[PDB]
């Protein structure tokens, strides 16, 4: 909220492409976004964010397939290679192990019936593992309020926040 | 087709609102909301099919929707992502499963988030305070 | 007491009448410890003889279990069907002893049982004579004990009582420092923090009195 | 044999019923009352008590069943649940003037229990007994006896609070850990002394005593207590679930201490 | 548990007017044995299949799960029936308070064992080493 | 009127059977009602609609699971209610500056 | 832990260096610790940053950054392909040595966690070794393999009381 | 002499009352001193109660500027006057034959989970009670908190008279208030004034306590108090997020500092699971960590 106001007046207007290239990343189609960024090549290549865009449009593949595991169990490879538009049951098998293999996703592939299965469970809270992370976190919710409560009592000791 | 709706028989139901959708179209003050009103009544009916049931044959379903099994599959994935049907569909046997959730993990994952994202602002803010304190601006 | 009444009752008597009393002693119901009655002289005279086998028989029952009495049954005599039942009752007290949550597995390699059904019997008999406490679970296939008494002792097993005991007072010990510990630290916070609020108060308003001249 | 559960507040109301008395008339006088309670199945449970009204005549108490039965609709009209049980008194051990007054007692409640307390004692244990009257034929004569039962103490939170408030009568965790400390205190005491009996037994000082070494060796058995995985899975079910609690309480004091510094800066960095 | 030949004694000991049946059977003193037997075989299994209740009982699977069944509808029992598992389960017994209730027992044990020691043998060890821990 | 006072009658006495039991086959209860398995499970589904049954239909190994496992779920719904408001006032609290 | 220190080393002398530009063995040994590591961001990095200088002087870092192409790519025959290609004089071999069996670690583990029915051709391809020995291999871990089809199943793999006190002290102030 | 103060003197008490010095004085009774049996009978009437509110009557006796109780009895309440004042008579009558001589000094009743505090109703009962029969004393339990925090919650207070004007003076400890009893507890607050209580027992009771101590540890080693109070932990929690809804609000526009309320309630709530977490803690360590 705390923001200027030049950036919401005169700075977006300059951005108009990358606006666009969202509205396009809002809807998922793989292939308008492609369309786009091909149609606004010289734009994003002369401020040389060129490859930060390459990258949003391999993500927008892998947050399809992350969108087919909140309604789908057990999907057939050339079944997945259809909704998210991978052109092939290879290259959706090789999506969905380079997902796994960086632990987006939650999924078992089997190669006998060619499906693949979603099983969404990241982690039970029974272990002294999340208990060593509560007590991480905890600690440094503490030390961000001792910090906060050093600077007050450094701020009510000032003659200038004396007189008022 | 109100009493067919309320005894559970959707096959008649909709065919018989299937048949009287041409004549209605012909309406003066109900022709415009025609279709609107159709897809809401129709998707009713899912959710009153799938109520009782933990986990239901989608052969079954699809006979009683008159529709075939993609398309229902299809209808019942756009259900599934927005709207009251809380399940998963298991397309190598074709079988719609009721989803129970998880309160406790869920409020776990909730809660640690919210604690991330307030110590990401007391960040930003206690470095907004350092800037102002400062005076720091472009001119 | 019956082991009372046996001890009282065999206070001269040897030979064959000793080995009478001991088949009495083993096939009596409701004594399950026989420590008084192995300890005593007339007892264990019988090592020289002809009535050893008695003698062997008494420390099996004593402190032995039954799958002892299975490589070792030739030397001792016939067991009755109240001696049997009593072994394998203190063998299922042997078992529940080291581990309080005993697999069905075990218990039928132990007792020599066919069925489930026999093994369960011969629990719910235990259980009745009151030597275990304890439940069963038939789809974990589990006999979950909650008490068991303790069977006789020898010379060379107050080792393990006192090293037990020791490691129990040295727990208590421990955490009794480390409460004691942490009420010190607690204490000395709420001390501090009162003494920096209370120095802070007094440098505002020496502050506040010398802008008020 | 049942088994009797007993209420502290049940001794309290014995001990202030005798001290009132003796203060009142001037010397140690023995009182005679009630009690109630429950009982579910064979287990009797002793809540609480009311004093009875007596008399003596010749050299014998005879018990006013009228003021009995006043007093029973009275505790009906409050304690719906509650039911009578049987009486107390206040003295030594059983006497044939306590086999008269359970025979007249006898005539309100088929099984009544008979607790005793001793006002005057020098031994270091409770001096509450709890005895069951027991019919038996004797040369043909049929006599009453006293059978003594083993009572326990019952659990209840806010008796176990109002108790030690009593008992003791004069930060936050170190107020919390005074109550622990002063039971650990006692298992440790208990541990060590029946950790050196036995090593006396081991090396020699004292007689062999076979029945305190079998109930030594099933006491060890008994550790550790409950370490099954389901256990585990509990304990740290409750571990996180107060971890979570201790989380968001750091959080409200930290959104609290930066709103008060925000107000400060504010109003020391800014003009409105 | 009553087994049957203890009831097929008991039965042989009473006279004739004592044995109150239906006009279409169910002897009023087998089916309370029966019931007094699935009460107290509910104190000893955590859990039991029906052919091993019906064995217990020494009645048929079948009239094993109607009975427990009739039991469990009227309030006289506390648990659930498992139809597909064919598994009655009785009281759950939660882990944390049995953990409570163990502690308890085994402080018992130690306060019972302290007792007897003093009061079987005292001077010697019991008041000696109370006081040496004192001073 | 006949079919209605048939309909009543199986109603209760499907009811009361559903007591005890915590997973229970359909065709069980076609033997006990003496119906056929699909009207059993149209009556089935008829009281589930309307609020009198608590539980739901297996369909496709036919039986009827009650819902009769609950536990002390408040203490999870009053953490998301503190978490939201947490969320909402520490949101208040650091806009306040600028 | 032989083989950070080393890491350390490298990149300190890197860092330091005679005005900027390292010798080729230290560029070499980086290069291939980086790829050790699974650093592949790094290891682009300082190929990209190393002077064609030293590209064209030095030959082997053609062939390490081809091992390295192939490790960014995920294709596991390329890996082994391209491994047992090219050697140095005791300076590159122990870790490059240790590439191949932390390569073989993580195309187990890959295997394991991320497939419920493999064929063995394909296990065979994504381990390296060769079809009989990859079946046979896989014997007291018992992973179920099968004949005929050739299909292979993979199995799938004190301070609290101070903490709380200090909790409890932070709160009540 | 401990005991003497359970000797009764009726020619005093006559004196006194007829010679009454809290008719010139309003802040005369400033004592109380509660029996330990009727402290223990309150608490174990008030927790059988459950979650809903018994009111008894409480005997005693005056001594200077103290209010001494000694006894106590449930009414039955299934009512003000009739049932309630019926059963009073019958039980004072009752009880003056068996050697309880003491007449009525003040009613208790419990205030389960809001505190200790007296509402407007309180306020009118006391002072209706202090207009015909005095002295008198209102005792008010919370039978939940007790249980929480490990500390009896008991609280005597004595009203002050209608249209009386005390001069400030008013320490008034912080008290963790429901929202829907929060505006009861501002309009009267300073119609009533708290005294300081203490507690005695006699001699036999303290030798009874301390032989009962020997076997009492168990149950204190065997508490678990994080499993006793769970519906407790869950209305706290409720009330401080509404708290906390409310704090925000008065936030966003622009009690005093509403946060810092909404803040103290939090920590408490906190604190008191810490507690009954690290008891657990304590309990594991003992037992379970023996691991032979
Ligand atoms: C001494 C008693 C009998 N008494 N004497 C006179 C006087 F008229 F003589 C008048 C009275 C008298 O009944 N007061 C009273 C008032 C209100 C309540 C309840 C009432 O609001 C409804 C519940 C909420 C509540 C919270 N706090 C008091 N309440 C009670 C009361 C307390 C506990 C149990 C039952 C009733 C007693
Ligand atoms: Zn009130």
């Amino acid at each position: 909220k705390y923001t200027s106001q030049i950036v919401g007046r005169f700075i977006k207007p300059l951005s108009n492409a990358y606006h666009e290239l969202a509205q396009v990343y809002s809807t998922n189609n793989p292939s308008e976004l492609r369309n786009l960024v091909n149609k606004h090549s010289e734009t994003f290549t002369r401020d040389n964010n060129m490859g930060l865009v390459k990258q949003c449009l391999s993500s927008l593949y892998k947050k399809n397939i992350q969108r087919l595991t909140k309604t789908f169990l057990t999907l057939s490879l050339q079944d997945m290679a259809s909704r998210v538009q991978l052109s092939g049951p290879q290259e959706a098998e090789k999506y969905v192990l380079h997902m796994i293999e960086d632990g987006e996703i939650f999924a078992s592939i089997n190669q006998k019936d060619g499906m693949v299965s979603f099983h969404d469970n990241p982690e039970k809270y029974n272990n002294p593992a999340m208990l060593h992370n509560i007590d991480q976190e905890m600690l440094k919710c503490i030390e961000l309020d001792e910090r906060l409560k050093a600077m007050d009592q450094e701020i009510t000791v000032n003659p200038q926040f004396v007189q008022k | 087709i109100i009493f067919k709706f309320y005894e559970s028989k959707y096959a008649s139901c909709l065919k018989m609102l299937d048949e009287m959708k041409d004549n209605l179209l012909l309406d003066m003050y109900l022709a415009p909301h025609v279709r609107t009103l159709y897809t809401q009544i129709r998707n009713r009916a899912l959710i009153q099919y799938f109520s009782p049931y933990v986990s239901a044959d989608m052969h079954r379903m699809a006979a009683a929707f008159n529709t075939t099994v993609a398309a229902l599959e299809d209808e019942l994935t756009q259900l599934i992502l927005e709207g009251l049907i809380s399940a998963r569909v298991d397309s190598h046997s074709k079988i719609l499963y009721a989803r129970d959730v998880d309160q406790r993990s869920t409020t776990f994952e909730k809660s640690l988030l919210m604690g991330k994202e307030f110590q990401r602002r007391a960040k930003a803010m206690m470095l907004r305070a350092a800037v102002l304190r400062n005076q720091i601006h472009v001119k | 007491n019956l082991l009372e009444q046996f001890i009282l009752l065999a206070k001269g008597t040897s030979g064959s009448a000793l080995t009478a009393l001991i088949s009495q002693v083993l096939e009596a119901p409701g004594v399950y410890v026989f420590g008084e009655l192995l300890e005593l002289a007339n007892v264990q005279e019988l090592a020289e003889g002809a009535n050893a086998a008695y003698l062997q028989l008494l420390n099996l029952f004593a402190y032995g279990t039954y799958p002892d009495y299975i490589a070792n049954k030739e030397s001792l005599p016939e067991l009755s069907t109240a001696q049997q039942n009593k072994l394998k009752h203190l063998t299922i007290v042997s078992l529940a002893s080291r581990m309080k949550c005993i697999p069905y597995s075990v218990l039928l390699k132990d007792l020599e049982m066919r069925n489930l059904r026999e093994l369960e019997d011969l629990i719910i008999e235990a259980v009745y004579t009151d030597i275990i406490q304890g439940k069963l679970d038939q789809r974990n296939q589990l006999l979950e004990v909650d008490f068991c008494i303790g069977r006789d002792i020898r010379k060379k097993d107050i080792n393990n009582i006192v090293k037990t005991l020791h490691e129990w007072c040295d727990g208590c010990e421990a955490v009794l420092l480390g409460i004691e510990q942490q009420v010190l630290r607690a204490n000395q916070y709420k001390e501090n923090h009162n003494r920096t609020q209370q120095q802070v108060e007094a440098e505002v308003t020496n502050i506040k009195k010398t802008l008020k001249a | 044999s049942v088994s009797v559960a007993l209420h502290p507040l049940v001794i309290l109301n014995i001990s202030d019923h005798w001290i009132r008395m003796r203060s009142q008339e001037g010397r140690p006088v023995q009182v005679i009352g009630a009690l109630i309670g429950k009982q579910e199945g064979r287990n009797i449970e002793v809540m609480n008590s009311f004093e009875l009204l007596s008399h003596t005549v010749e050299e014998k108490i005879i018990i006013d069943k009228e003021y009995y039965y006043t007093k029973e609709e009275q505790f009906k009209q409050v304690f719906k649940e509650l039911e009578f049980l049987g009486w107390y008194t206040t003295g030594g051990p059983p006497d044939p003037s306590d086999i008269h007054v359970h025979k007249q007692v006898c005539e309100i409640i088929e099984s009544p229990l008979f607790l005793k307390l001793n006002p005057m004692t020098k031994h270091t244990d409770l001096p509450v007994s709890v005895f069951e009257s027991v019919i038996d034929i004797i040369n043909g004569e049929a006599t009453m006896l006293f059978a003594e039962l083993t009572y326990t103490l019952a659990t209840e939170e806010a008796e176990r609070i109002g108790v030690d408030h009593v008992a003791r009568m004069t930060s936050t965790v170190a107020e919390h850990l005074i109550a622990q400390h002063s039971a650990i205190k006692m298992l440790h005491s208990r541990v060590k002394l029946i950790l050196e009996y036995v090593k006396a037994s081991e090396a020699g000082e004292v007689p062999f005593n076979h029945e305190i070494l079998r109930e030594a060796y099933a006491l060890c058995h008994c550790l550790p207590v409950l370490s099954t995985d389901k256990f585990k899975t509990d304990f740290y079910d409750q571990c996180n679930d107060v971890g979570l609690m201790a989380y968001l309480g750091t959080i409200t004091k930290t959104c609290n201490t930066m709103n008060q510094f925000v107000n400060k800066f504010n109003v020391l960095y800014d003009r409105q | 548990i009553i087994r049957g030949n203890q009831l097929q004694e008991f039965a042989a000991m009473l006279m004739p007017h004592q044995k109150a049946t239906t006009a279409d059977g169910s002897s009023i003193l087998d089916r309370a044995v029966i019931e007094h037997n699935l009460l107290s075989a509910s104190k000893l299994y955590n859990n039991i299949t029906f052919e091993e209740l019906g064995a217990l009982l020494e009645i048929p699977a079948a009239k094993a799960e109607k009975i427990a069944s009739q039991m469990i509808t009227e309030g006289r029992m506390n648990g659930f029936i498992d139809q597909i598992d064919g598994i009655v389960h009785f009281e759950t017994r939660e882990a944390l308070p049995t953990w409570d209730k163990q502690i308890q027992s085994l402080c018992f044990q130690v306060n019972n064992l302290l007792e007897k020691i003093s009061q079987t043998a005292p001077e010697w060890t019991a008041q000696a080493m109370e006081a040496q821990m004192a001073q | 009127h006949i079919e209605e006072l048939l309909r009543n009658i199986r109603t209760q006495v499907l009811i009361k059977l559903i007591k005890p039991y915590t997973r229970i086959h359909i065709p069980f209860i076609s033997k006990e009602l003496n119906i056929d398995v699909a009207d059993v499970e149209s009556l089935l589904v008829q009281c589930i609609l309307d609020n009198t049954i608590h539980g739901r239909i297996d369909q496709v190994n036919q039986l009827l699971e009650l819902d009769h496992q609950k536990r002390g779920g408040a203490r999870y719904t009053a953490l998301d209610k503190w978490t939201n408001q947490l969320n909402s006032l520490n949101q208040a609290v650091v806009s306040k500056l600028a | 832990f032989s083989f950070k220190k080393l890491l350390d080393q490298c990149e300190n002398q890197e860092l330091e260096a005679p005005g900027g530009i390292a010798t080729p063995p230290v560029y070499g040994q980086l290069l291939a610790l980086y790829l050790l590591h699974n650093d592949m961001n790094n290891a682009r990095y300082l190929w990209k940053r190393i002077p064609p200088a030293i590209k064209s002087a030095n030959s082997e870092l053609g062939g390490i950054w081809s091992v390295g192409q192939r490790i960014w790519q995920r294709d596991f025959p390329g890996i082994y392909t391209t491994i047992n290609a090219h050697q140095w004089s005791e300076t590159v071999q122990p870790i490059m040595e240790a590439l191949r069996d932390a390569t073989r670690r993580r195309a187990f583990a890959l295997v394991s966690q991320a497939y419920t029915s493999i064929i063995a051709d394909d296990f065979a391809a994504f381990v390296g070794l060769p079809v009989e020995e990859a079946v046979k291999g896989i014997l007291e871990q018992g992973w179920q393999a099968d004949s005929t089809t050739r299909m292979v199943l993979p199995r799938k793999p004190e301070q609290q009381l101070a903490r709380l006190t200090d909790y409890v002290a932070f709160l009540e102030n | 002499s401990i005991d003497e103060i359970y000797k009764y003197d009726k020619k005093q008490q006559q004196e006194i009352l007829a010679a009454k010095p809290w008719t010139k004085d309003h802040h005369y009774f400033k004592y109380c001193k509660i029996s330990a049996l009727a402290l223990l009978k309150m608490v174990m009437h008030a927790r059988s109660g459950g979650n809903l509110e018994v009111m008894g009557l409480m005997l005693g006796k005056v001594d200077g500027e103290t209010m001494i109780i000694m006894d106590s009895f449930a009414l039955p309440v299934e009512n003000a006057q009739a049932a309630a004042y019926e059963y009073m008579a019958a039980y004072i009558e009752n009880a003056k034959q068996v050697g309880r001589l003491e007449n009525a000094i003040g009613w208790y009743h419990s205030h389960p989970g809001y505190g200790c505090w007296l509402s407007g109703i309180d306020v009118s009962t006391q002072m209706l009670n202090q207009q015909f029969q005095e002295p008198f004393v209102a005792v008010v339990i919370d039978p939940t908190r007790t249980i929480s925090a490990g500390k009896v919650n008991l609280g005597a207070f004595r009203t002050y008279p209608k249209g009386y004007k005390p001069p400030d003076e008013g320490p008034s400890e912080y008290q963790t208030i429901p929202l829907n009893k929060i505006e009861d507890f501002g309009v009267h607050c300073k119609q009533y004034y708290a005294l300081e209580v203490s507690y005695f027992k006699s001699s036999l009771d303290r030798k009874l306590l301390e032989l009962l101590w020997n076997k009492y540890w168990v149950n204190t080693l065997s508490s678990s108090s994080l499993l006793t109070n769970a519906d407790y932990t869950t209305g706290q929690v409720f009330d401080l997020s509404e708290k906390l809804e409310q704090s925000e609000a008065q936030l966003g526009r622009g009690s005093e500092d509403k946060l810092a309320k909404a803040t103290r309630d939090s920590c408490k709530t906190t604190i008191e699971a810490i507690h009954g977490l690290m008891s657990q803690v304590i309990k594991d360590k003992l037992f379970n960590q023996i691991n032979i």
